[PDB]
């Protein structure tokens, strides 16, 4: 669970890198598509995903708006993300197990963007939180 | 693994500009605080991990250690089966902490390569820890 | 997160084993011993830890009285095993990535000796329900 | 892996006294309930799902499938190079479901066999299937 001390660090990063959300999310999401190649067939129904790619560009952004999403529903991640759930397991069916994949491809961009503010004690609560995001995004699944 | 030409060139290209008395102390300082659990091993805050001694030098010598890896890379298990028997039966490392240090190592090189570190070569240096993790860790196949 | 569905499922699967608590736990610590080797080094203090072991019976028996707390705490895992997840962090320091491991030996070892109970309907919400115990334990780790 | 000669006699074991018809579709439909996600292949309730011939033809083919492991224990992952790539190219099926699959084949092998299924048994019979699982989500070793 995360403390208020986890909760704080989270805002905190999020107040220093949130200007670059959708870079970050473009970044992140070419980087699943190529080296989790069992995530590409997510979303095969776009003319293009390559790292180049537009469509890839575009939900980047909504990717980083749903973490956004997230930190402002901190306090109660299964809530605030129920929704957001309900799409991965019901409408998209993304398989569960492809949430850890995503965030340790955010948690790589941050890395390469962010090297300053992205310390060790950063990572720490920023990972506890991610987990939190999964295991809320997992909600609707069984 | 059957390793492309590709795989090769970019495994060789990153050790090889890969300062390990900066990535590894920093890489292993940031395992024991994202997993701190890991800490045991090296107690025999924060601050003080990312400044101690020992951290550092067990840092550089898993550093060093990666290296007879990328020096044979069709022989990894079979080289990596030493050190695994140390970590396991001599220092009861448990085998999920191989994976956790990794991502560690991963994220500590993506902050110093920045944009270098792109898709392709994070999926090259990802695979390359994978196979040494496995063997470490003796996973089953 | 546990559903209402989910607690009723669990109480009642409890209702009908939770007599053979002492005997699941024995049965459970032996496999992980046997089974994941790296879990051995935990109990070395003791003077033997085979299947067969007294003290690997007596401790069977805390294990799944454990678990009977963690059902009567169902509701909320984390404030009721905090002081198990202190004791397993702070004084045991056992790896965290081992409570899966058990966990699955406890529905191998339930399986086997409740085959008619043990449904997969049981199962989903037990698994649910482990997983919350294992993420509770996990509490004080970092 | 190295087997020992008991691992590969309580494995022949194990495979020469299970109904295949019965576990099966039970490991399978037992896989559907307890992770639903994995439902999606199936439909091209519980009750519904225990009772689908869909459901219990696929889980019977996995059983005959892990047959030809068994036959030739020393080359699993070539074995299932094929079927790895059916899977994973055109069906779609998401690497991790092999690893939940698998352990509901073991908890129904488990309530099969009662205290039949030793330690003993249990250790041979789920290091070979991870090694199966391995070779099937193809992972990096
Ligand atoms: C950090 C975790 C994730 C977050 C916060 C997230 C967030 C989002 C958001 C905000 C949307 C738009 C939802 C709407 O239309 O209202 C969405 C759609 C979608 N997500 Fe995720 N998602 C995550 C993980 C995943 C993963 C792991 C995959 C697949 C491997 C995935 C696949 C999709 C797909 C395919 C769509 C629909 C894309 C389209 O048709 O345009 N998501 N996600
Ligand atoms: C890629 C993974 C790793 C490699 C290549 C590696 C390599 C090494 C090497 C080269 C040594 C000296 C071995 C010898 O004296 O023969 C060693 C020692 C040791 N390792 Fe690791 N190691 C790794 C992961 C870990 C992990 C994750 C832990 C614990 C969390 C750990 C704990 C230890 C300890 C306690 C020692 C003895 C102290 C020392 O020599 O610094 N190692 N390791
Ligand atoms: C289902 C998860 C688990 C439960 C509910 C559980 C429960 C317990 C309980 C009730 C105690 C006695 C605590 C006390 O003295 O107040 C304890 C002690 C202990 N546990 Fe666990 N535990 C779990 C998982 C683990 C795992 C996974 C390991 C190690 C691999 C472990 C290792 C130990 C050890 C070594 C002791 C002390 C044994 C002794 O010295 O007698 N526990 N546990
Ligand atoms: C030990 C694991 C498995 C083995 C040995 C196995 C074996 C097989 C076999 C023998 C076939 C027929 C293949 C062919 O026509 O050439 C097949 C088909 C298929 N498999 Fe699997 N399978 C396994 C796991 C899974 C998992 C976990 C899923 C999905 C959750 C799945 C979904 C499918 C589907 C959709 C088909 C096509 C429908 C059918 O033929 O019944 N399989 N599998």
């Amino acid at each position: 669970s995360l403390s208020d001390k986890d909760k704080a660090a989270v805002r905190a990063l999020w107040s220093k890198i949130g200007k670059s959300a959708d870079a970050i999310g473009n970044d992140a999401l070419s980087r699943m598509i190529v080296v989790y190649p069992q995530t590409k067939t997510y979303f095969s129904h776009w003319p293009d995903v390559t790292p180049g790619s537009p469509h890839i560009k575009a939900h980047g952004k909504k990717v980083m708006g749903g973490i956004a999403l997230a930190v402002s529903k901190i306090d109660d991640l299964k809530t605030g993300l129920m929704e957001l759930s309900e799409q991965h397991a019901y409408k998209l069916r993304v398989d569960p197990a492809n949430f850890k994949i995503l965030n340790h491809c955010i948690l790589v961009v941050i890395s390469t963007m962010f090297p300053k503010e992205f310390t060790p004690e950063a990572h720490v609560s920023l990972d506890k939180f991610l987990s939190g995001v999964a295991l809320a995004l997992a909600e609707r699944y069984r | 693994v059957e390793w492309t030409d590709k795989e090769r060139s970019i495994i060789s290209d990153i050790f090889s500009h890969m300062d390990y008395d900066d990535i590894g102390p920093k890489a292993l300082s940031r395992c024991l605080i994202v997993y701190p659990w890991t800490q045991r091993h090296f107690s025999g805050n924060a601050e003080a991990i990312i400044g101690n001694a020992n951290v550092a030098a067990h840092g550089i010598k898993v550093l060093h250690g990666l290296d007879r890896g990328v020096k044979n890379m069709d022989n990894i298990a079979a080289t990596y089966a030493d050190l695994s028997t140390l970590h396991s039966e001599k220092l009861h490392v448990d085998p999920d902490n191989f994976k956790l240090l990794s991502d560690c190592i991963t994220i500590v090189l993506a902050a110093k390569m920045g944009h270098a570190f792109t898709a392709e070569t994070q999926g090259a240096f990802q695979k390359f820890l994978a196979v040494v993790v496995s063997a470490l860790g003796k996973q089953y196949h």
